[PDB]
């Protein structure tokens, strides 16, 4: 989510990097919009969405996925999006 | 025989590995006396043939060269060619390897080649032993190749007419221009590989004349030859094994769309390319 | 077919030779001849469990 | 070890959402194979690929 | 599949069978819908295509023409395109078939030639055939592509995505300027025919423009196009395929191992392609 807070779960999963498919597409990809590096090396990028019009978030992908040359800092962003992918992305 | 001037280039070192790439040019013979990857390294440009045509099987064509100079060059950058004035600034002699350096001088034939390598050289152990010998061998051959070139004089290899020229009408038409000049003090061996590589826009047949292009491509510099035209923005530049991981996912088993880069291919595809034209020239019986 | 092999020229390898020795001394101590005795009778029995 | 080991060998497997990784290692070994075989570098036919019998019933 | 307007072409009666046929690209899509064959028996032109990389494999791409017109004719003979005003003149439809003079004058719209070709066959047995539905399946054809372009295309591209100007980038070339103006003379198939045929000057892209060539060759004209320099003398022609003169002043050299030693290097084509006008792209 971008602002919103979640309710209703009562059961979650862990996280696990496996998750995450690195689809290997096509030579030719484009995407637009703001993007942002999250690994240059992973192939990882998060981009602006809006589902129905109203609903902000971001999202993640892995994979071929070239875009605009408008590449933005992930320092930009909101802190509270921040922290969440500080844990998400799991260093450790 | 090889027949590159830059074939000739060694020198004392403990380097045991000379890298001197001379092309096929070198046993070839038209004049160029030079290999294409001297002119690469130190000119970029390419050797080419403009196919003068003939209703006649004698086709008769005739030398061309083609700049590399990428649109984004500046200033010296887009200098071509530099005078003797701004050729020790253009290029890092330093950098430059030793007989190269002296070579260059005694191209531009300046007393400033004996006036510091023949004397510079006294303290070096090359210098004290017998590659004294080849090194001096090598300036000999070197003189004796352009006193061949000279055409200053009839006790030589030249005689009788020239009738080229160059500096035509500007369009906003500012009167003449030194470029004759510069022509004259460049050695006859410059004179040479001018006349090698540039293409008039009009060639004035003995009591006819024929136009080959709109515009000139290219304009001159008292410092040197100049990458740029008089009007309007620089042209466009004509751009440029082991195992990997980069390892292709499975796709359609098929050819698809093709039909656009077929039929392109069909058609024929535009020689994107920089032709030198810059001057005039005359025929008379 | 679920891939595209580019199946052109290549090969890998390296060459940190040192490196490489390091790893062997690492890998001396162990009895291999004894030891991988284990996985061929593995293999073996997969062959049967290949089915049932 | 050259081939981006970000993982345990067994962890490759014992996914199954790629294939692009355990057909790699594939080809490396019969690379191996041939090569220790033909002291000698070789590349053959140029296209060559993969399936995996994912189920019982292949 | 087959689509050359010209490939469409039917015979009314037994005699002619216009035994030339299309050539194979009739059966291509380059949306020109005209053989190459016919390109250079009524225009003669040659298509060509330039590549253009975007700093990658990936291009964007572009055709154009070559003319086919020597440097010794003047006026009518540089003449390629005529007005509505002198296609007539021009082409001498009468002595080219009555289904090629009918196709000539829907591009002109004349009405009062269709009306007449009507009035001529009401007594014919071809039209007993009702052969006229032919015209009207090319009439069908070419309308569908007219509602696909004319309102279309250009028209299409008034919005500002897209703008081309065939006007000289030289003011001083006076004979330029007013022609870009009659270019919305021409029906719309026309100018997109033309338009993908002649390269622009220039592109804008907003990133940065790029200036494809020094000069243009050609030139707009008051009734059609012509191969002519803006300006000075044609240049030469690469002309190829009476007792009358054909000197050629050869330089004397016999030399020809010059010729094998050479061939290894850039043998510069000799065509004339089309360049003229400012073209712009939004992004
Ligand atoms: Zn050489
Ligand atoms: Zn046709």
């Amino acid at each position: 989510l971008a602002v919103n807070r979640l309710f209703g779960a009562t059961e979650t999963i862990d996280f696990h990097p496996n998750l995450l498919v690195y689809r290997q597409s096509s030579p030719p990809v484009r995407l637009t919009g703001d993007v942002y590096v999250v690994d240059k090396n992973e192939k990882v990028f998060l981009v602006k969405h809006v589902f129905s019009n109203t609903v902000p978030a971001y999202l993640l992908i892995r994979g071929d996925y070239e875009s605009s040359s408008d590449l933005k800092s992930l320092r930009d962003l909101n802190p509270w999006v921040q922290n969440t992918l500080l844990k998400l992305l799991i260093p450790d | 025989v090889n027949r590159c001037i830059f074939a000739s280039i060694v020198s004392f070192d403990a380097c045991i590995t000379y890298k001197s790439p001379c092309s096929p040019d070198a046993y070839h013979d038209d004049g160029w006396f030079i290999c294409n990857n001297h002119l690469i390294k130190r000119f970029k440009m390419s050797k080419m043939v403009l196919p003068i045509f003939d209703e006649d099987d004698n086709q008769f064509k005739m030398t061309i060269a083609r700049h590399l100079v990428g649109n984004k060059e500046r200033g010296i950058k887009r200098i071509l060619i530099p005078s003797a004035t701004n050729y020790q600034d253009v290029f890092n002699l330093n950098s430059m390897m030793q007989a190269e350096q002296l070579i260059f001088h005694l191209i531009y034939n300046n007393e400033n080649a004996v006036n510091t390598i023949c004397d510079n050289l006294k303290y070096t152990e090359g210098f004290t032993s017998n590659t004294q010998r080849v090194i001096h061998s090598v300036y000999a051959t070197t003189k004796s190749i352009l006193d061949t070139t000279n055409p200053n004089t009839f006790c030589s290899r030249v005689s009788r007419d020239e009738l080229r020229f160059f500096d035509v009408t500007n369009a906003r038409a500012l009167r003449g221009g030194a470029g004759d000049q510069l022509f004259n003090n460049y050695s006859g061996f410059l004179q040479n590989l001018i006349r090698r590589a540039v293409a008039p826009e009009y060639l004035q047949i003995d009591t006819e004349e024929l136009r080959f292009r709109n515009c000139a491509t290219c304009i001159i510099d008292e410092t040197g030859l100049v990458a740029s035209v008089p009007d309007g923005p620089e042209l466009y530049n004509p751009i440029r094994q082991p195992n990997r991981l980069q390892i292709r996912n499975v796709l359609k088993f098929e050819g698809d769309t093709r039909e656009l880069d077929r039929t392109l291919s069909g058609y024929e595809e535009y020689p994107t390319y920089v032709p030198l034209f810059l001057g005039y020239q005359i025929i008379n019986s | 077919p679920q891939q595209y092999i580019n199946s052109g020229t290549e090969i890998p390898f390296c060459d940190d030779a040192e490196f490489l020795n390091r790893l062997l001394k690492h890998i001396d101590p162990y009895p291999l001849s004894r030891m991988y005795y284990n996985a061929a009778n593995t293999m073996f029995y997969t062959t049967m469990e290949n089915y049932a | 070890s050259t081939l981006e080991m970000t993982q345990p060998l067994l962890e490759i497997f014992r996914n199954k959402a790629d294939t692009r990784q355990i057909a790699a290692v594939v080809f490396s070994t019969l690379a191996f194979i041939h090569n220790r075989f033909h002291p000698l570098v070789t590349n053959f036919t140029n296209k060559m690929e993969f399936v995996v019998t994912e189920t019982n019933d292949t």
